[PDB]
């Protein structure tokens, strides 16, 4: 059975603060659709070669997908300390996989301003690697309590990109797919 | 959490909230300046009023942090900018009247027209009607009419408004812990917090006046030479020892003496480095001019213009079907958006100006990584200096020839290079006494040293003493000749043009030394020089995070402005001037006037 990589050609990608993960079990993998394509803006791999991956086997593959700003794609890498990496999506230092991103300004940015894609600006303590937070609790920045209401030193933790087609390249919406390769002890994704 | 910790997360919430609202306000104002309609003039205010309402909301929210409790100067810098009560410290009826007179003054200046008493059906406004007269006319009475009409028609309309404009703006500054409105304007150069680099608002007055006296030898000798040439153009009108009539200086106010080149050229026999016809013979358009300017900044190590720049900028007038504001501007809308608004014609002046405006964008592109409140020049005079050093290198004959605009057989004699320096002196050094005398008058008016019974009297006393210029007809206190200038009636500071003139030659002297240039400073081109590019890029990316005393020191190595580089630029011209003025009186008499 063919692996369902056609996560990439999904219609709607999730916000980076609430990214989604799909498990890829027993199936034959089609890695050749990737390394013969200049459709991506990054295509950066870690721990594994981009072409030696064809004849490799993993226990299972996990496809993380989300949307981040153009200048925030650099934070989708092991050992990054930005707002996205610390508060939205953290990669482990021993990350073994490939991050892919392609410009989607025409479909994720409207002239009125697409505010659906959000990110977390404030969070107590950085995120563990591969952790995920969806809580919209009013972040308390001071020492007096926030009673579920916003005001001074009580800000909403989620901030939304104002994606618009006239922005610079560094502020245009980029859809990201972080393919991670797991290896435990048991045999399922191959291509010898 | 510490007060500094609470202020950092506050600025983080502000920077992301302000950048989105500022972009909608900037793009809305772009759609108006490029497409003057009724929907866009209201969208500019709708998006503009929401930004001002958001700013006042964030003003008081920022005042909850005691400025002395913050130790990180970067956040301490941003807090003081937000906590500025600004013009909102006035009551509603005073703030609404101040915004009214500021709009009314800006209206009767831009829409003020005078009519020819000889041909009443031909009426003309400042641009382009009245400005064309002051720029090209050689008739004394014709220049006298346009000069006096502009100050008697629209100048008197601004007199009662400017009196209320001063008293309302003074109360705004005294409430924000300043002496007067002039003290408020001089705060742009103030540096407080950095050890060894502090700088007070009174140090500006001391530094510009001490350096202005070092410029008097060059300006007086040019004034004597220009007076001698102007005597030949207006015989029996100019005393060889008196001041110059204000209407014979080349424009409406005498701010720049550039249009006097046709009367003051040292060697008119030499070929004119005007490549306007040469640009047409090569079938150039506005795209070719800006694409060539893009090629200039890349050769020194700077990047191309952004992809959105070539998509969104307005490099030509979109025709008569869609009227726009044709004032050359460089727009920094944030969010990676960089545009230039300029109705470019196929001429040489628009070619050099295209490098100035693109220089502003290179400055805007560099500090884009800084936080929102720090994305600006070091002081008000840094942007204008960065833009001029681009046109300075792009105006040298060797650069103009190597582009393809001038023939490769142009002999650069000591006569063609003295004609070039004289043209540069009429603009660069001619405006220095005009700028100081204007700001010195505005400084005294806000300090109350010049009462209303001698507003115009003390104005023209300083015109004779400081600038060496006399009014052609006497003006009482009904006139308001300073307000007949744009920057005065539109609430713009003017000392920024004095400092940028000195900064641009400190910048030029530093980069040309790194550019391995050997000849005179006025023959330098920093093209192909990545050494000078990286040296300058260390300054533009700094923005306003570091004080201007450091930013200026980072490139040239000085905590303050210096008049020496300016004098070195015109030193070959200075000696030629002293040779001409041996049998001519150097200086002016403050008592001569073209009437009795
Ligand atoms: C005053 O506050 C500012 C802002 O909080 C401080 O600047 C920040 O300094 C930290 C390091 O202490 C920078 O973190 C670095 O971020 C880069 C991002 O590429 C990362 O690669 C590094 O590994 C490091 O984590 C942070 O970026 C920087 N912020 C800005 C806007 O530049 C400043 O240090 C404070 N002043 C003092 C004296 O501490
Ligand atoms: C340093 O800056 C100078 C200033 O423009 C550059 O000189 C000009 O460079 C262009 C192309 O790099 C030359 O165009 C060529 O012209 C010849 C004319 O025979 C033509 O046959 C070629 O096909 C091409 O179009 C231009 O002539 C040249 N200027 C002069 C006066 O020779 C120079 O290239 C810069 N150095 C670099 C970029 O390394
Ligand atoms: C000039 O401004 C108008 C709005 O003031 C722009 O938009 C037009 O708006 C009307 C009103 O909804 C629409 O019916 C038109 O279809 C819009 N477009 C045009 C071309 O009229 C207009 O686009 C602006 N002009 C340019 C050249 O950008
Ligand atoms: C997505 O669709 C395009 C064409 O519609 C195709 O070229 C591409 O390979 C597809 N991607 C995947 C991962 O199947
Ligand atoms: C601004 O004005 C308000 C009252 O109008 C005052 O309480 C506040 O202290 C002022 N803030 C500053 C920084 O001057
Ligand atoms: C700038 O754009 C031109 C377009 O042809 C390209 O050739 C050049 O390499 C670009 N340079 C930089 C620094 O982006
Ligand atoms: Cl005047
Ligand atoms: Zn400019």
């Amino acid at each position: 059975n063919l692996c369902p990589f056609g996560v990439f050609n999904a219609t709607k990608f999730p916000s980076v603060y609430a990214w989604e993960r799909k498990k890829i079990s027993n199936c034959v993998a089609d890695y050749s659709v990737l390394y013969n394509s200049t459709f991506f803006s990054t295509f950066k791999c870690y721990g594994v070669s981009a072409t030696k991956l064809n004849d490799l086997c993993f226990s299972n593959v996990y496809a993380d997908s989300f949307v981040v700003k153009g200048d925030d794609v650099r934070q989708i890498a092991p050992g990054q300390t930005g707002v996205i990496a610390d508060y939205n999506y953290k990669l482990p230092d021993d990350f073994m996989g490939c991050v892919l991103a392609w410009n989607t300004r025409n479909i994720d940015a409207t002239s009125t301003g697409n505010y659906n894609y959000k990110y977390r600006l404030f969070r107590k303590s950085k995120l563990k690697p591969f952790e995920r937070d969806i809580s919209t609790e009013i972040y308390q920045a001071g020492n007096k309590p926030c009673n579920g209401v916003a005001g001074p030193n009580c800000y909403s933790p989620l901030q939304s990109y104002g994606f618009r087609p006239t922005y610079g390249v560094g502020h245009q919406p980029y859809r990201v797919v972080v393919l991670s390769f797991e290896l435990l002890n048991a045999p399922t994704v191959c291509g010898p | 959490s510490t007060i500094e910790e609470q202020a950092k997360t506050f600025l983080d919430k502000f920077n992301h909230e302000a950048e989105d609202l500022f972009y909608q306000s900037s793009l809305a104002s772009w759609n108006y300046n490029t497409n003057i309609t009724e929907e866009n003039v209201q969208n500019m205010n709708n998006a503009g009023d929401k930004w001002s309402a958001f700013l006042k909301e964030q003003s008081t929210l920022a005042q909850m942090y005691p400025l002395q409790e913050i130790q990180n100067l970067t956040v301490k810098l941003q807090l003081q900018a937000l906590q500025q009560n600004g013009s909102s410290v006035l009551s509603e009826d005073k703030s609404k009247r101040l915004n009214t007179i500021l709009n009314t003054m800006s209206t009767i200046y831009s829409t003020g027209k005078v009519c020819n008493p000889d041909n009443p059906q031909e009426c003309l406004l400042l641009e382009p009607g009245l400005n064309e007269i002051m720029a090209n006319s050689l008739d004394y009475n014709e220049r006298l009419w346009a000069w006096e009409s502009w100050r008697s028609e629209v100048g008197k309309q601004l007199r009662p408004l400017y009196e209320e404009y001063v008293v309302l703006k003074n109360e705004m500054a005294r409430a924000n812990h300043y002496e007067d409105y002039g003290d408020y304007w001089r705060g742009d150069y103030e540096v407080n917090g950095v050890d060894g680099y502090d700088y007070s608002r009174g140090q500006l007055i001391e530094d510009v006046e001490h350096t202005f006296e070092e410029i008097k030898p060059l300006y007086e000798h040019l004034h004597a030479y220009v007076r001698a040439k102007l005597m030949n153009a207006y015989p029996s009108y100019i005393s060889p020892i008196g001041c110059l009539p204000a209407h014979l200086l080349g424009d409406m106010w005498g701010r720049f003496w550039t249009n006097l080149y046709s009367l003051t050229v040292p060697f008119g026999q030499k070929p004119n480095i005007d490549v306007t016809d040469a640009m047409v013979d090569q079938a150039w358009d506005a795209q070719r001019i800006f694409k060539e300017a893009e090629k200039f900044f890349v050769s020194v190590g700077l990047p191309n213009m952004t992809q959105g720049f070539w998509e969104n900028s307005m490099l030509t007038d979109p025709g008569n079907v869609q009227k726009a504001v044709c004032h050359p501007t460089a727009w920094d809308l944030g969010k990676g958006d960089f545009r230039i608004l300029m109705c470019t014609k196929v001429t040489m002046d628009d070619f050099l100006t295209a490098h100035h405006e693109m220089g502003h964008i290179q400055y805007d592109m560099a500090y884009a990584a800084q936080p929102f409140l720090l994305r600006n020049g070091a002081n008000e005079g840094f942007h204008e200096a960065v833009g001029e050093i681009m046109s300075l290198s792009a105006a040298t004959p060797k650069h103009l020839k190597s582009i393809g605009l001038l023939s490769p057989d142009f002999q650069e004699d000591n006569e063609t290079e003295i004609n070039f320096l004289l043209k540069q002196a009429l603009t660069i050094v001619g405006t220095l006494p005009f700028t100081y005398m204007l700001e010195k008058w505005r400084w005294m008016v806000f300090k109350g040293e010049i009462p209303k019974d001698q507003w115009m009297k003390k104005w023209w006393e300083m015109k004779r003493e400081i600038v060496g210029v006399v009014e052609p007809v006497p003006h009482d206190e009904t006139y308001c000749d300073p307000a007949s200038l744009f920057h005065v009636s539109n609430d713009y500071s003017f000392i920024r043009y004095y400092t940028r003139t000195l900064y641009q030659f400190q910048f030029q002297e530093a980069l040309c030394q790194a550019a391995k240039h050997e000849g005179p400073l006025h023959k330098c081109d920093i093209s192909n020089s990545t050494e000078a590019g990286q040296k300058l890029f260390n300054m533009l990316r700094l923005g306003k995070s570091e004080p201007w005393t450091l930013a200026l020191e980072n490139v040239v190595g000085a905590k303050n402005m210096n008049v020496r580089p300016l004098l070195n630029y015109f030193e070959p011209l200075f000696t030629w001037l002293k040779d001409q003025n041996k049998n001519s009186f150097v200086g002016w008499s403050t008592d001569w006037s073209p009437y009795a």
